[PDB]
C-alpha cells in the first residue's frame, strides 16, 4: 500500500508526507504486529512480503517514501530481536524499475536508455513473476529459517 | 470405553495440582505434536489441522 506523493522535498515534508509515511510504514508495521498478535500457534508463520526500494533518496522529492522504505528494513533485525520471528518472517522484496507503474511511468522513454548498458528493466508482469518467485516452497522455508 | 467432552475439567479448574499435569501434557503436546490436549477434550472438534511451518513446525512434523 502507497501513496502517490511527488515534488516533496525536505522543505515539503507535508500532510500528504506525513499521512503517506504513516500508511507505508507506522499502519504497516501495526498491521504486521496486529497479525501476530492475532496469531495463536508458532508453527504457521507468515511471510512479509515487504516492498523495499533500492533507492533511499537517489532521487529525491519523493516526500518520506524514502524514509519509509529504509525503516522497513529493520525488521530484518528485529526478526532475530523481538518475540515474533516464529509468527512472521521477513521477505524483503528490493523491487527494481517496473514499466507501467506510476512511480516510474513517466520513465518509461528512458528505460530502453537504461537498458542499454546491460541493465533489465521489468514490466508488470515480470515483477509479479519474480516476487511470486518468493513464495516458494522453497524460499517459504528459507524465511522461517 | 468413556471420553466425554470435558471430563475432568472440574479437577482442571478445582485443584492446582491438577491443573499442573494437564498444563504440562498440553504444553508437552502442543510443542512437540502441534495440538492441545486441553483443546480437545474440552472442545471435542472433528477435524483438526496441525501445520508444520517454522522450525518448531518442522521438529514437529520430524516427531
Amino acid at each position: 500500500a502507497a501513496i502517490p506523493e511527488n515534488g516533496n522535498g525536505l522543505d515539503n515534508i507535508d500532510s500528504k508526507s506525513e499521512f503517506a509515511h504513516r500508511i507505508m510504514l507506522t499502519n504497516l508495521l501495526r498491521l504486521l504486529g496486529a497479525v501476530k498478535s492475532k496469531k495463536p500457534t508458532d508453527t504457521r508463520p507468515a511471510q512479509c512480503i515487504l516492498p523495499l526500494s533500492p533507492n533511499h533518496g537517489t532521487f529525491g522529492f519523493d516526500g518520506l517514501y524514502s524514509e519509509s522504505k529504509i525503516s522497513l528494513e529493520t525488521l530484518f533485525n528485529r526478526w532475530y530481536s523481538e518475540d515474533w520471528g516464529s509468527k512472521l518472517t521477513v521477505c524483503g522484496a528490493v523491487i527494481g524499475w517496473t514499466r507501467g507503474t506510476g512511480l516510474m511511468s513517466a520513465n518509461n522513454i528512458i528505460a530502453e536508455g537504461i537498458e542499454k548498458l546491460g541493465v533489465r528493466t521489468f514490466s508488470q508482469k515480470e515483477m509479479a513473476f519474480n516476487i511470486l518467485g518468493l513464495l516458494t516452497p522453497e524460499i517459504v522455508q528459507l524465511c522461517q529459517e | 470405553g468413556s471420553q466425554e467432552q470435558g471430563m475432568g475439567m472440574e479437577l482442571y479448574n478445582s485443584s492446582e495440582v491438577a491443573r499442573e499435569v494437564w498444563d504440562k501434557a498440553d504444553r508437552h503436546f502442543v510443542n512437540n505434536y502441534g495440538f492441545s490436549i486441553l483443546d480437545i477434550v474440552q472442545n471435542n472438534p472433528n477435524e483438526l489441522t496441525i501445520h508444520f511451518g517454522g522450525a518448531k513446525g518442522r521438529a514437529i512434523r520430524d516427531n
